């Protein structure tokens, strides 16, 4: 139906990953459930990076996806995404995770026609969308991303598994410009700058308190990059590094065909310089690598209401917790600053604090569950006593009683 | 209360300066019909400073005899100037080590490391630096500099310089040079564990006016190989050499502040004063009882000065009192001494002439530097770049080559005194 | 939106600010905005309220080839013909268009000529038919009215320049930067004055522009005006339009430079373009005008708004206490003493017969 590209022409099209939830070890295990599919609001994490897209004015979107999960996805696509959007699925059979996100979107390199945008399945942000095309729709760069000051986490030192480590991020203030982005361990002995750079914008300024979020808007044009440049696996790591590098530094003179072959957004005038630039808030904006997962889900205080469709008897107790449909909190037992998914039973004498709980999971009588984090389909014996710990995917723990540690299916 | 002190240091930067400084030092050399120091001076007096000793190398009694007649030592000064001497070519440092060997620091004191002109109130600068003192006593200097462009004319090699600041503290945490083979910036990771928000910055100017606080002199005796402050000193406290202790850099967003060094900032800052960018510091506020007089394009002049009625006056350009000009020639862009004589139908552009120069009929001059009571008969012609001396003398219908410094003593340059220069000698 | 309310409004803001009246409603931002829309012009929408230092000209242009694309890419739908409905997608157009900065009269007139067009077209003339000649129709609109009558001013602006003037222009027009460019080329011997005016410093970029082509430049600013215009010889001027009685329409500034040229016996040479003229007519500087926010005037020192913390920075919560900026003002004929268009130097009172020249053309 004439719908959606009569009238009006396009003005950009979205793109999202799903990277096997590399880091979220404890939890992206299994191919039951991916990492796109973890709640975050009782609701998966993929509800976000979209709802932003729908908000933002977006009738139709493209997921990458791997083999391994085209299947729930859709299923969850079909059925449990609130929205109204349209997701075009991929998943080429060419993806390995040696393969990072840059491949990934160099394998779609035919669907993309119009400039776009690069969210993933963890661009969790409230942030509004407005304030981010527009931007783009003024500078007119060839690039333009985002970063946000890292997560403050009311935990403190559990573990030093430092997410993304730190990201040293060097721009422009008045021209917004970006000169300067790359992780710790690349560079460790002197923190080079060619100062060649400096003659121009001799104003640099540099900030460690900031991460990235893995919002990203590229004119079309760049696509074609993709394709000719296959020393490219993640966006992140060697895409945008490999553009700051071309704002500057003119020896890196590999010829810069792409722009003039007809791509003029038609009187061939903006070939004079390529760009990219940043922008900041103070707003929920960051991107969840396991660590975040408890912290970016206790941001959700914002659901100040109601449960629905559950059953918790007399005697107990649940307040401004978050908990989804058709679980059920047998007799004495309590629940306080923790977050339950859908269909989960919890037995007599139970306590579950400041922990998350997945979908359908089953707690013995009796037991306490202090600050931990347990995944779908998973089984906790009786009497058992976990803090700080984690639990994988389908996964049975009988009476045991250990803290720090993460406990897991014998996998073999 | 608290006594106001601080120090010049003269004759440091007597290098570039050396075909004119064996005639008189370069503190006492004329700027703008204007000896180097007074600008310098009234940027002291403009800080409010109470107390001030200056270092000598070269015609000491020279310079003390001007100082002795000097305006500040008058009890109108509004501080009591003491001259020392001490060795030839003095090494900064070696001041310091002998100064607190003479003990005379009572707290918080200023360094110019040569003679400057600013107009800028440092009176900021103090409480900007005395408050962040009193709660880190390890807070050693404050450094001033300014805000401006990365190519700017003031900009010069030995100022062109790169430092790296706290946004939010305005410490300076790594600093180094801009000579010709440092490619990269390097500077270990250490900082950001410390510091949240920082900016790079190339834009500005390193006036070398440096705040520094009671411990600075003792300090560098206990650390006697450090020699040049901004080489020596500065870098063993950003790599811990010296420990445990911080600098701070305050970067001027307004007014003006140079420092006269280089052939390439006389120039440059000769142009500057006379474009008003150091008001009040400028001839027509006549600071020593001079007669001069703003006239529109930056034309300055003095009372009984004699000008013929063919004689043309461009712009930026300036004429000390009881000095004559021919007919029909042409100045512009140059500054003109007091008691000198311009010939007739001769061009003038962007030269420096200074007290009581003859000129002769028909010569062709720029770029040129022109000392004390030189003449310089008709039919001459000099180009861009050259220096003379004091009474060196040029005959007529003679021509001198660009960059071609000359003197009236042998010593280690060229030149003598009468007629024949670069085609036949004076002398040799 | 709430339509007769928010017109209801605008006709209660009558009162006693002499300034009740001007529409102060902006809309700087892509939210809730509709679907109506074009892509492109949403940018140059953006382009508008952000851009600071363009469009005196530029914007008819930067309009002009934008709305080609607009009807390129549109389509009628199949009940009823083109011209039956195209008007109506340009007016959703032009009215968001709105909201991000007021219409100029260079881009006003250009809409009412666009939709003349439209409607006279023939029928017959099928889509592919229809568009074609637009762009055309357009992209003559655009070299015959615009940038030849340019390079005509700009030949016999130039012709009345004599080797020895001091000419002064203020706050960076397109136009008179060129003539100054050109006069430069051809060998003509002279210097230029250049006066700016808070709030954003228009003036400093022809000084770069000007600079940039090693011409003898002086910047002073406005306040300086009883100094500099002794030196003066001849004084340009680039308007934003000219009006029936042949008062120039400019920026602010603009008023008080012609006025102290006249009271120094200096011309007031206005280099404006035959489209810009208009019917309209007004009397005082404010009937007719658009603002500028308050807000930029808080800066205090000489950069855009940048760590400038005005005393003033709080007067949206200050009573009896508001700031304001006009950036147009009418002046008078009496000081202008010629306006040159392509049409020749004419005096500026016989504006309003060259468009009665136009409407012989058009029917």
């Amino acid at each position: 139906g004439n719908i959606q590209l009569q009238s009006i022409p396009i003005e950009f099209q979205a793109v999202v990953f799903a990277g096997f939830g590399n880091s979220l070890y404890p939890l992206t295990g299994s191919d039951a459930l991916p990492k796109a599919l973890l709640p975050i609001g009782n609701k998966p994490m993929l509800h976000y990076p979209l709802y932003w897209l729908e908000a933002a004015g977006f009738t139709s979107a493209i997921l990458i996806c791997m083999e391994e999960a085209e299947a729930h996805i859709n299923a969850w696509l079909r059925s449990g995404y609130e929205g109204h959007m349209r997701i075009h699925v991929e998943a080429p059979t060419i993806l390995d995770d040696s393969k990072s996100s840059a491949d990934a979107l160099r394998a779609v390199s035919h669907l993309i026609k119009n400039d776009f945008v690069c969210l993933s399945c963890d661009s969790i942000v409230g942030l509004p969308p407005y304030t981010v095309l527009d931007k783009f729709r003024l500078d007119n760069p060839s690039a333009l991303a985002v970063y946000s000051p890292v997560l403050k986490y009311e935990h403190i030192t559990s573990q030093s598994k430092e997410i993304d480590a730190k990201q040293l991020i060097g721009i422009e203030e008045k021209t917004s410009r970006l000169l300067y982005a790359k992780s710790s361990a690349d560079v460790g002995s002197d923190f080079t700058f060619r100062m060649s750079l400096l003659w121009k914008h001799p104003r640099v300024t540099l900030n460690t308190n900031l991460s990235d979020a893995h919002i990203f808007v590229f004119k079309h044009w760049v696509i074609d990059l993709i394709r000719e440049k296959e020393s490219i696996s993640s966006i992140r790591g060697d895409l945008i590094p490999y553009l700051v590098k071309c704002q500057y530094q003119k020896s890196f003179t590999v010829r810069e065909n792409i722009q003039r072959f007809l791509s003029s957004p038609q009187e061939i005038k903006i070939n004079a310089l390529i760009a990219k630039d940043g922008i900041i808030c103070s707003r929920a904006n960051n991107l969840p690598n396991y660590f975040e997962l408890n912290k970016c889900i206790a941001k959700l205080t914002p659901e100040q209401r109601l449960v629905d469709v559950t059953v918790s008897e007399r005697a107990l107790v649940g307040a401004d917790c978050m908990v989804n449909e058709g679980t059920t909190i047998k007799d004495n037992s309590n629940i306080k600053k923790s977050i339950i998914g859908k269909n989960c039973v919890i037995g007599k004498g139970v306590v579950v604090s400041n922990s998350i709980l997945m979908d359908n999971i089953v707690v013995e009588d009796g037991v306490r569950l202090e600050s931990c984090i347990v995944a779908s389909g998973a089984q906790i014996g009786a009497k058992s006593k976990l803090r700080e710990c984690e639990i994988g995917v389908d996964h049975r723990v009988e009476a045991g009683r250990i803290a720090r540690g993460e406990r897991l299916v014998d996998m073999e | 209360k608290h006594a106001l002190q601080a120090i010049v240091l003269s004759d440091s930067y007597n290098y570039r300066f050396r075909p004119l400084t064996l005639d008189k030092p370069r503190c006492l050399l004329p700027l703008a019909n204007t000896p180097l120091i007074e600008y310098t001076f009234e940027f002291l007096a403009l800080a409010g400073v109470q107390e001030v000793y200056v270092f000598c190398c070269a015609h000491a009694g020279q310079i003390r005899e001007y100082i002795e007649k000097s305006k500040w030592n008058l009890p109108s000064s509004p501080f009591s100037v003491n001259t020392i001497v001490s060795r030839e070519s003095l090494s900064v440092g070696d001041a310091l080590r002998e100064l607190d060997s003479k003990q005379l620091i009572t707290s918080d004191f200023i360094l110019v490391s040569g003679d400057v002109v600013s107009n800028v109130p440092l009176n900021e600068v103090l409480k900007e630096h005395r408050k962040r003192r009193e709660d880190d006593k390890n807070a050693i200097m404050t450094m001033v500099v300014r805000e401006a462009s990365p190519f700017h004319r003031t900009r010069a090699r030995t100022e062109s310089s790169v430092f790296v600041i706290d946004k939010k503290t305005s410490q300076c945490v790594h600093y180094q040079a801009n000579e010709r083979g440092k490619h990269y910036v390097s500077m270990d990771p250490e900082i950001f564990n410390e510091h949240e928000e920082l900016e790079v910055r190339n834009d500005l100017i390193d006036c070398q006016i440096d705040i520094c606080s009671n411990d600075v002199p003792a300090l560098f005796t206990e650390n006697f190989d450090y020699q040049d402050i901004r080489k020596d000193f500065v870098y063993g406290v950003l790599t811990s050499d010296l420990l445990g202790k911080k600098i701070h850099c305050h970067v001027a967003k307004e007014n003006y502040a140079a420092r006269v060094r280089s052939l390439q900032t006389y120039d440059a800052i000769s142009k500057d004063v006379l474009s008003r960018w150091v008001y009040p510091f400028v001839p027509d506020s006549n600071l020593l009882n001079q007669t001069f007089s703003y006239q529109r394009h930056q034309i300055y002049k003095e009372e009984d000065v004699v000008l013929a009625r063919s004689c043309i006056i461009k712009a930026r350009t300036l004429i000390g009192a009881y000095t004559k000009v021919g007919d029909a020639s042409v100045v512009a862009n140059t500054i003109i001494g007091r008691n000198c004589t311009i010939g007739s139908n001769c061009s003038i552009d962007s030269a420096f002439l200074w007290e009581d120069v003859v000129i002769g009929d028909n010569c062709r001059i720029g770029k040129a530097i022109l000392a004390n009571s030189v003449k310089i008969g008709n039919n001459c012609s000099i180009e861009d770049g050259a220096i003379v001396a004091a009474g060196v003398v040029i005959g007529d219908n003679t021509i001198i080559e660009k960059n071609k410094r000359l003197t009236t003593f042998e010593s280690h340059s060229q030149g003598t005194l009468n007629d024949p220069s670069l085609v036949g000698i004076g002398g040799r | 939106t709430d339509a007769n309310l928010q017109e209801k409004k605008i006709f209660e803001e009558k009162q006693v600010s002499i300034f009740s009246h001007l529409d102060w409603r902006r809309r700087r931002t892509t939210e809730n905005i509709p679907k109506d829309i074009h892509p492109a012009v949403i940018r140059l929408g953006l382009k508008l309220a952000n851009y600071k230092i363009f469009g005196s000209n530029q914007r008819c242009i930067d309009l002009l080839k934008t709305f080609k694309i607009v009807i390129q890419d549109y389509q009628t739908p199949y009940g009823t013909t083109l011209s039956r409905h195209l008007t109506t997608h340009i007016n959703s157009q032009i009215a968001y268009l709105v909201s991000t900065r007021p219409l100029s009269i260079s881009m006003g007139n250009a809409i009412r000529f666009l939709k003349l067009e439209i409607s006279v077209l023939d029928i017959d003339l099928t889509d592919d038919e229809g568009k074609e000649l637009l762009l055309e129709k357009i992209d003559s609109y655009i070299r015959d009215r615009i940038i030849i009558a340019g390079q005509v001013i700009v030949q016999a602006a130039t012709e009345k320049i004599q080797d020895g003037d001091v000419i002064l222009t203020y706050l960076h027009s397109s136009t008179v930067n060129d003539v100054l460019i050109h006069a430069k080329n051809v060998g003509k011997k002279f210097r230029v004055v250049v006066v700016d005016s808070r709030p954003e410093f228009e003036g400093r970029v022809c000084l770069k522009l000007l600079t940039e082509h090693g011409i003898e430049c002086t910047y002073v600013m406005i306040s300086a005006l009883s100094y500099i215009m002794q030196e003066v010889t001849k004084i340009f001027l680039g308007g934003h339009a000219m009006l029936s009685n042949g008062a120039l329409y400019s920026r602010a500034g603009t008023s008080l430079i012609s006025l102290l040229g006249h009271e120094s016996n200096v011309p007031v040479i206005a280099c404006c373009e035959s489209y810009k003229f208009t019917e309209r007519i007004q009397l005082d500087s404010l009937v007719y005008n658009e603002l500028a926010p308050g807000d930029q005037l808080v800066n205090m020192g000489v950069d855009d708004f940048e760590e400038k913390p005005g005393v003033l920075a709080n007067w949206k919560s200050v009573k009896n206490l508001k700031l304001l900026s006009l950036k147009y003002d009418v002046t008078p004929p009496r000081l202008i003493t010629v306006c040159v268009c392509e049409m020749g130097l004419l005096p500026s009172t016989s504006v309003p017969a060259i468009i009665n020249e136009f409407k012989q053309v058009y029917a």
